[PDB]
């Protein structure tokens, strides 16, 4: 029925030309943006005793509501966004080559042997940005368990360290996604455009013509 | 020796299968696109700051040194889940179906002249993957439920931590974030069905295909 | 796991899977068509070359004259055509030289095959991949169509299609084909109708087609290849009764 | 698959994909237009060079095979040189058997024989190179091109090498039968001034042209002549 | 990687790996050395004696290839051997069309050239074989050449090949060659052999020497016995 | 593993291409002999009109000579080859000896050939099986099979090709020396095996005879239907 | 992959990636030879690097004489290089012995280069893994240079490098004809020891180089001693 | 090996009766099977539209900001529901287990060749194991659903305040009875499938060596 | 895909830092750690000979045969020693992910031959990644000392009869010592290998494809 593939040709259409943009304009202005980021004073502090937030749990010879670290809040709060920018960016670009591979035929599978690689690194970068959000996830969760059992034994000192310690290597993680993000992105751009030619077309408009 | 009712019922059967895959493929997928397209068009997808999703914790917070009243679910959110649910479902449904069109369409197993049959598995093994990833999705939205409860549930016996508060703020945002990439995935789930399925769809239905001058 | 190599190992079940491979090429080539009338037999050939900047320098670019009492057009690659013409000429010679009387149709599509043949058993060479049909008159059986395959096995047909939707050509055949009853006409305007339907082309340009026919004159064979001018009017004959019936329901 | 590599080995599907792959090394080669013209024939391709320390005089991607026929190429250097040789050779035989110049379609038809001769045999590989075949016989122009598989066509115009698509569809928008080849050389050299991706000069292309007269490669000189326009 | 397996094949970085491989073969083989002087050329091969059942003057790794030419051998002896055959057909050719005595050069080149046919064709292998050669005719005057398995040939002052070539090397190259004779320069052969043997690896050796030059009126011969026990003497001396 | 190469053996010494052969020859179409006392008949089925080809052109059923004739199932073209060889060889020995081919002897000639085939690499075995059929000097009646792996045996009735198996089964159960005291109830014994494996009867045979010292003679489509008529209409 | 390692096979590409490594061959060696052409004289030098002591300097060469008038410079592997020397002196003497009269340095390049493509079609043998740069004399077209590469192609030049320093020495070279005044046989010789020098940074001695020459008046090519290779040297450095 | 007339007679009445059953399953069961399965599906409880009529009471007391809950009953729509596919995920489980020791016994001797036809039936072997996989994971996953449902309620009952426990007992039997019509249509498609593959190669699976050779041993 | 000019910028601004920064970090970081770790090792507090000298005390009441838990700190010298080691740690991580993005940006267009430059690239950046893995099982580990210490103490406070807990606290800071002290040295060799690997095949990473 050529109605659905009018329909799938103007999806795809669109496809392109939103993914011809991507790499155009937001891939190179979120690396800026991203790298602007990273060189933030926030992100780098010299000192992490800095970085340290109260706990007003007592101390034995119930307790005050404990805070989260704002520090820590805030920069996951402009941290997540660009999370879920680049997976999304990573998606369209994903389905955009996905669509792009040829009729399946015996001769001249290369070019779809590119795709194929170029979708491999895809895959790769899915699987950490993933990753990076389930992070930021249970950060919270494992903060909230180490407060309480804080407060269940007062007198473990180490229950607070390891409080602190999350804090810490939250802190360390976020600025490490933030790296990697800038980097997915600069990466996915350099391979897209430098096999951008088989990328689009695989098999080549090129008919021998033995027949 | 089949009996007449038993040629007839897996006759009937064979040829069901292949109009609802034929009427799937060229009406189904076409219509979920565009439906979907509007889904995502639609402003309850594209909510832009996630503060506004944000729903309110009723638990006392505890003074420094008595039980929380019916602390609800986040309404955005589980309207959005009752919005992106069917199409899950529906999509499963359909991924099996096209399985089952395939599977019906493999031949008689047959040394050489198996690239036909190559390009049927690899379009299954495709279809194969998605059913994976749908159901994958199902698994994420059944766990909503249960991680939001257990974490509303601790923040209202240790009142004390505000993390857990946070948390169940943070897992709001989370599922909002994975139910817009849910369905923007469905949308390219049905495309990329559509174009193999379409692009392959000779070897497909005939991967042998046409009788040879016989040698014999 | 592979037993479609060389063109030498049986396969479990005992087929030659590169011979097949080959019988799936001529199906891509462009359409060719035998019909055998009472008073000739005629060979018709889809132009499956239509790029615009080509030049019709040549005879044909199908149909092949083999001898004076006999003719080809072919269906596959065009390098092996081309030898396999040659090689078909040079035994019709041959024989003529031998024993000075015009090759028999049958004998010529005999020892080509045997060559088709020669080439599968062997190990080096690839099979030729090449189907190709023979229009001659011989005295002994007078008018015959012959079809041969990469194989090397070859029938004689009343009629017959070798290509694209051949398939197609052959179910619309053997409806229309009077046995018994055709004439030269007759059997053309035929090959114009199973060749409007399996060409693609919505008209027949006429330009995308080559017709040839083989005739017995004055007691000396003709073939001649019909001008742009015949199958102009072929084509308006067809559309014309085509559509009066379709004027009639 | 193995499919792929062997050159005596069918694909499934039916495909000979080495050959296919000869003319994939074909549509690498540079740039190369012939059109047809009512008194003539004008093939042209560009002979761009790496620097200037070569010396254009030393090779012609431009031969004669005989007095009234000639060709160019797109593709392998080597194997051009390999069958330009055996072309000659094969117009001097036909010379002493007949006495009267080889015809430009027997002469076409020889070559494209020898490339189907190469094929066959899995120890050697096809000619990665495809050639413009022109000549005068008849008092009529020709023009053929011989592809790596063997086959040969008869083209009233056609380009080969980079962007012999977009060539051939300018060149097809372009071409018109009438022409005399004082304005097909013009349309040439346009045709392949869509591709060269440099500015283009006397010594960057090499163009010749058959009539009447005969084939001939014409010089530094008179290509500037024509480029000025 | 299967670059390696064929000499027909080429690395994706431009080297022919069979080649190099073939070349490590002499280096399993025990040392020899030749040392060219102003009166002619020296041979000597350390010749391991794998077990005493194996009969004295057998093994020999020194050839005569002609009259005026002798030739020393390290890789494999089957090789070497059939390499002696095609160099003595050599000679016997040359001296049969051109009426002379092969020159040295000469000789060296056509079975260098011999050898370098097979590093090309994948259907046989590179010669597992690197050997000297050496000859004195008054003409030419001494001269040294070796020929490794791909086929190269160069002419040299003192050269060593097998597994202790790089001691060797220094060894020869402090000693002045080209000033001194033929009867000291057997001497330190046998010297320098003496020094690069293991004792600890290869459990003895017999030295096998050779030399031609004008002492010998331009003919390739094995060491009179006297000779060669003067030399072995000093060498066990000088070893300390 | 073991399957790619003729010259290579298995373990346990399994030739494999030439079993691959044999194999091959199930897919032709069935053939049928029979020896009469003074009657050797020859049955070949036919598998399809098509209605746009001429018959004439395929025929299963040849003379190698006046005194010999074979069926074969297998390949088409191979049979071709095997044919002409044979008959050239036939009428080679009748040049060199004076005398006419013994159906032994070409038989063997046959059978060398394909065995010859076989044993190199760079060839293929010729996928066919012949029945071969002919009277002897002595005038006793000869059948003997060959197939792919060059193995010759004289056969008093056998079957070759596709329903080989049933058919030599119910040749088993009804061959005996009543059914071959007539002429006539040898040729109905063949139509009858025949008709054991065949879609239908008249259409779709192919048979002939050989007399004493008559040539062959396929018998016209009349007889035949006459001859089914008759095995029809005894059940 | 698989498209390498034959060079009869195509890449899907069809680019015969076996020849290319044949190329990369050439710069293992780690040598680097230049020719350039004058009004008059053409000239080839090229690196002379003796491994150990004992090797004797005199045999060591890669310049060699093809005939009296044509002299030749291989880069690459040392024993290709001396089979390509032969078949080429042998396709010369051929040429003399058939027409009778010396053969030109286009047409032996031209033979070497056309058997270079045999090699590179047929399968089992391997295409020679070096360069050869010829230098003659034709008195129709006076000075010429020419160059063989493993794939065929036989070029003719006015100046040329080859070896692992030939990008840097051919943008040297291009820089020099483009400010072209003339060449005789002093600067000839002075372009192409400053081209080698420059560009290894060697700032080389007599023995370090060996060089080669042909003139128009004296056509054949000789192999300059090291007394004139230093008289050249000094030449250049004290201007 | 020695084996006694007994051991004989019983090897031959089980190998007789996995044959006589395994034909009898394939030709006559199987269609049945179809058919049962195809109108099931059809049923209107199958095909519920709107999924709250499928939710049941919790009569979970709501807390008032600042007593007991009665029992709480299984939802009658999916417990019936199951009642239904228990049956027909077991017997499939069954047949395959049939269907899997027929081929096994029909595969021959080992030997170094004519290999393609054991490979097809272990190609269908590879075809009849997956499907037992999935079935075995129907199998679980039913038990899954009461467990988890059974621990809600408890939690729910026990926090009452969070009621988003509320909503996963009915999230868990929605979802329950999607898998279920799910299953049903997957149980179908698999008996489809076992006789598609098994009536397409009962030659070779049935005889995987062949006929007998000519013997040229 | 159009390049913007300031897109263009962008792209090759962060190319050019990225490259920078990796020259930067093989040639004068990485020694500078190397020696850094040298010293490290050298210094006495992570060369202690007698594991039980940082034996802590954990001072819980043995109860009476047949009253409270004071405050229980944690080790200070094991708390000391992940001062030290946790900053090389995070760092050689972050230097880990430049590596594999200069690696990535260095491999060229995919091509079918001439592959074995892109073959050593894969090669290096699979071992970089076997790095970054061992790295983050490092972090792992220093995560998990405090919640299994604190774990461990809090156990033995809970049930003060059992005193295997109490060893058990007391193994946990000697295996701590163990894995920190390891985790120095191993930190030193990954940073030598990464040197050695990228020094040694530097010609092939930054050109693979030939010229």
């Amino acid at each position: 029925q050529p109605e659905a593939q009018a329909k799938v040709d103007v999806f795809r259409e669109d496809l392109c030309t939103k993914t011809e943009n991507l790499l155009g304009s937001y891939f190179p202005k979120k690396i800026s943006e991203l790298d602007a980021f990273l060189k933030e004073p926030a992100l780098n502090e010299a000192n992490l005793s800095n970085l340290k937030a109260p706990l007003d749990i007592p101390v034995p010879d119930p307790c005050g509501p404990v805070n989260c670290n704002e520090k820590i809040v805030v920069l996951l709060q402009r941290l997540k966004p660009e999370i879920k920018d680049v997976i999304e960016q990573l998606n369209l670009v994903t389905t955009w080559l996905q669509l792009q591979i040829p009729r399946i035929e015996d001769g001249n599978n290369f070019g779809v042997a590119v795709q194929e690689k170029v979708f491999e690194l895809m895959t790769s970068l899915h699987t950490k940005l993933e990753g990076f959000h389930t992070q930021i996830s249970k950060y919270f969760s494992e903060r909230g368990d180490a407060v309480t059992k804080a407060a269940k034994q007062p007198h473990v000192g180490d229950y607070r360290q390891l409080v602190h310690e999350l804090d810490e290597a939250e802190y360390r993680d976020i600025r490490l996604m933030v790296m990697e993000i800038r980097n997915a992105y600069a990466v996915l751009y350099d391979i897209i455009l430098k096999n951008f030619e088989k990328l689009k077309k695989p098999r080549g408009e090129t008919k021998g013509m033995i027949y | 020796r089949l009996s007449g009712e038993a040629r007839k019922q897996v006759e009937v059967f064979r040829q069901n299968l292949f109009q609802e895959a034929e009427e799937f493929l060229y009406r189904f997928l076409p219509q979920k696109i565009i439906y979907l397209n509007q889904l995502l068009q639609e402003d309850s997808l594209n909510v832009a700051d996630l503060t506004s999703l944000r729903a309110p914790l009723d638990i006392p917070i505890p003074d420094p040194p008595h039980k929380c009243g019916f602390l609800p679910g986040n309404e955005k959110v589980l309207s959005l889940l009752a919005l992106v649910k069917p199409e899950v479902w529906t999509l499963k449904e359909k991924c099996i179906l096209v399985i089952t069109w395939i599977q019906h369409l493999i031949p008689k197993i047959e040394d050489g002249n198996d690239f036909g049959v190559a390009i049927q598995e690899k379009v299954l093994e495709r279809v194969n993957a998605v059913k994976t990833k749908v159901e994958a999705f199902q698994t994420t939205i059944s766990k909503y439920f249960s991680e939001r409860g257990d974490a509303v549930a601790k923040a209202s016996k240790e009142t004390h931590v505000m993390d857990y508060r946070a948390l169940v703020h943070e897992r709001d945002e989370a599922a909002y974030g994975e139910l817009r990439a849910m369905v923007l995935d469905l949308r390219a789930f049905y495309a990329e069905l559509y174009h193999i399925i379409s692009s392959n769809l000779e070897k497909i239905v005939n991967p042998k295909g046409e009788e040879k001058p016989s040698m014999y | 796991r592979r037993y479609d190599s060389r063109t030498t190992i049986f396969s479990p079940e005992g087929r030659l899977y590169q011979v097949e491979y080959a019988m799936e090429a001529i199906g891509h080539a462009g359409t060719c068509l035998g019909i055998l009338a009472n008073d000739g037999v005629l060979l018709a050939a889809e132009r499956r070359n239509i790029h615009k900047l080509l030049d019709e320098v040549f005879f044909s670019e199908k149909i092949y004259k083999l001898n004076e009492d006999m003719a080809c057009s072919v269906a596959g690659i065009t390098s092996d055509a081309n030898v396999l013409t040659n090689e078909l000429r040079l035994i019709a010679q041959r024989y003529l030289l031998q024993y000075q009387e015009p090759i028999p149709c049958e004998q010529l599509v005999t020892a080509l095959c045997d060559i088709k043949q020669a080439y599968t058993q062997f190990g080096g060479k690839r099979p030729f991949g090449v189907s190709l049909l023979y229009i001659g008159w011989d005295k002994h059986y007078g008018f015959q169509l012959y079809q041969s395959d990469p194989s090397g096995n070859y029938g004689g047909w009343k009629a017959t299609c070798i290509g694209n939707n051949s398939a197609a050509a052959v179910s619309m055949l053997k409806q229309d084909y009077k046995e018994g009853e055709m004439t030269l006409k007759s059997a053309l305007a035929l090959a114009i109708k199973v060749l409007n339907k399996t060409m693609d082309v919505s008209k027949l340009s006429a330009e995308k087609v080559e017709i040839a026919t083989l005739t017995r004159e004055n007691g000396k064979t003709v073939i001649r290849v019909l001008k742009q001018k015949e199958v102009e009017q072929l084509i308006k004959k067809h559309e014309e009764e085509e559509a009066k019936a379709e004027r009639e329901k | 698959r193995g499919y792929s590599f062997s050159l005596t080995t069918f694909s499934p599907s039916g495909k000979l994909v080495q050959i296919e792959y000869a003319l994939a090394a074909v549509a690498g080669g540079a740039p190369s237009v012939g059109i047809k013209a009512a008194n003539g024939v004008v093939l042209a391709t560009e002979k761009k060079q790496k620097s200037i320390l070569y010396d254009e005089r030393s090779v012609h991607k431009v031969e004669p095979i005989t007095k009234h026929i000639g060709l160019v190429y797109s593709g392998m250097g080597p194997d051009y040189r390999v069958l330009v040789h055996r072309a000659r050779k094969l117009a001097q035989q036909y010379y002493l058997v007949y006495q009267e110049p080889i015809p430009t379609a027997q002469l076409v038809q020889r070559v494209a024989s020898v490339m189907q001769e190469y094929t066959q045999s899995g120890g050697v590989r096809p000619f990665g190179v495809s050639l413009l075949i022109c000549g005068w016989n008849e008092g009529r122009p020709y023009l053929f091109q011989s592809d790596p598989s063997g086959a040969y066509f008869a083209w009233k115009a056609t380009a080969m090498g980079k962007n012999y698509v977009n060539g051939k569809t300018f060149l097809e928008k372009r071409y018109n039968e009438d022409l005399e080849l004082e304005d097909a050389i013009h349309t040439a050299i346009l045709t392949l001034k869509e591709s060269f991706e440099g500015q283009m000069t006397e010594d960057n292309i090499e163009v010749g042209i058959c009539n009447e007269a005969g084939f001939r490669r014409l010089t530094p000189t008179e290509v500037k002549d024509y480029l000025a326009a | 990687t299967g670059y390696d397996l064929s000499a027909s094949t080429f690395s994706p970085d431009g080297r022919v790996f069979q080649v190099e491989y073939a070349m490590k073969a002499v280096e399993n083989s025990s040392t020899a050395i030749g040392i060219r002087c102003k009166d002619g050329v020296v041979f000597g091969v350390e010749k391991l004696v794998l077990s005493k059942l194996y009969e004295e003057g057998s093994n020999k790794r020194l050839f005569n290839v002609d009259r005026h030419v002798g030739m020393a051998v390290a890789g494999l002896l089957a090789d070497a051997r059939s390499l002696a055959d095609i160099a003595r057909e050599e000679a016997s050719n040359f001296r049969s069309n051109f009426g002379y005595n092969i020159p040295l050069k000469h000789l060296a080149d056509r079975v260098a050239m011999y050898v370098h046919a097979y590093t090309l064709y994948s259907a046989v292998r590179p010669f597992g074989c690197s050997f000297m050669l050496g000859s004195y005719s008054v003409n030419d005057g001494a001269q040294l050449y070796m020929i490794d398995p791909s086929g190269v040939s160069y002419g040299y002052w003192g050269c060593a090949i097998g597994k202790a070539r790089q001691a060797a090397k220094t060894e020869i190259e402090k000693l002045q060659m080209k000033e001194m004779t033929c009867r000291d320069i057997v001497k330190e052969v046998a010297k320098i052999i003496y020094i690069v043997h293991d004792e600890v690896k290869d459990k003895a050796f017999e030295l096998e020497l050779s030399w031609v030059g004008e002492l010998t009126n331009g003919r390739h011969e094995i060491v009179p016995k006297d000779i060669r026990e003067e030399a072995e003497k000093y060498a066990k001396e000088s070893l300390k | 593993s073991y399957d790619r190469a003729i010259t290579v053996f298995s373990p346990d010494g399994h030739l494999f291409q030439v079993e691959y052969a044999q194999e091959a020859v199930k897919k032709g179409s069935t053939a049928v002999g029979v020896r009469g006392r003074d009657i050797v008949v020859l049955g070949v089925e036919k598998k399809s009109v098509a209605k746009l080809q001429d018959e004439r052109t395929v025929r299963k059923i040849c003379a190698l000579d006046d005194n010999v004739c074979m069926a074969f199932a297998g390949l088409t073209a191979d049979a071709r080859i095997v044919i002409n060889r044979a008959r050239v060889e036939c009428q080679s020995h009748r040049l060199t000896v004076e005398d006419p081919v013994t159906v032994e002897y070409i038989t063997r000639y046959i059978a060398s050939l394909k065995q010859r085939y076989t044993q190199s690499n760079g060839r293929r075995p010729f996928g066919i099986s012949a029945l071969i059929v002919g009277f002897d000097f002595d005038g006793t009646p000869r059948l003997y099979q060959t197939d792919p792996s060059g193995t010759y045996h004289a056969w008093k009735a056998n079957a070759i090709g596709r329903g080989a198996k049933s058919v030599r089964e119910f040749l088993e159960k009804n061959y005996t020396d009543e059914a071959i005291e007539t002429d006539d109830l040898t040729i109905k014994l063949v139509i009858k095996a025949l008709l054991e494996v065949v879609q239908s009867g008249g259409k779709n045979i192919e048979l002939a005879v050989m007399r004493r010292d008559q040539s062959l003679k396929i018998l016209n489509p009349e007889e035949i239907e006459k001859y089914v008529a008759e095995i029809e209409k005894e059940k | 992959a698989g498209f390498d390692r034959h060079i009869t096979i195509f890449s899907p590409e069809g680019r015969l990636y076996q020849v290319e490594y044949a190329f990369k061959a050439i710069n293992q060696g780690g040598l680097t030879s230049v020719a350039v052409r004058g009004k008059d004289c053409a000239v080839i030098v090229t690196q002379k690097k003796v491994p150990d002591k004992l090797l004797d300097s005199s045999t060591v060469t890669h310049l060699f004489k093809i005939t009296e008038n044509i002299g030749c410079v291989m880069t690459g592997m040392t024993a290709d290089s001396r089979s390509q020397v032969q078949r080429a002196r042998y396709e010369a003497a051929n040429w003399k012995y058939k027409y009778g009269y010396e053969i030109p340095v286009d047409m032996l390049c031209k033979r070497i280069a056309d058997i270079s493509q045999v090699y590179t079609q047929n399968a089992e043998m391997r295409p020679l893994g070096c360069c050869m740069i010829l230098i003659g004399i034709d008195e129709e077209q006076g000075p010429q240079v020419y160059k063989c590469d493993p794939a065929g192609y036989y070029c003719g030049f006015k100046a040329t490098a080859a070896g692992v320093k030939q990008t840097e020495s051919t943008s040297f070279l291009e820089k020099k004809v483009k400010k072209k005044f003339d060449w005789t046989f002093e600067q000839t010789v002075e372009t192409a020891i400053t081209c080698l020098s420059t560009v290894l940074s060697i700032d080389f001695k007599p023995s370090e180089i060996e060089v080669g020459v042909v003139t128009v008046e004296n056509p054949k090519f000789r192999i300059l001693t090291e007394a004139e290779i230093d008289a050249h040297l000094v030449a250049l450095a004290e201007r």
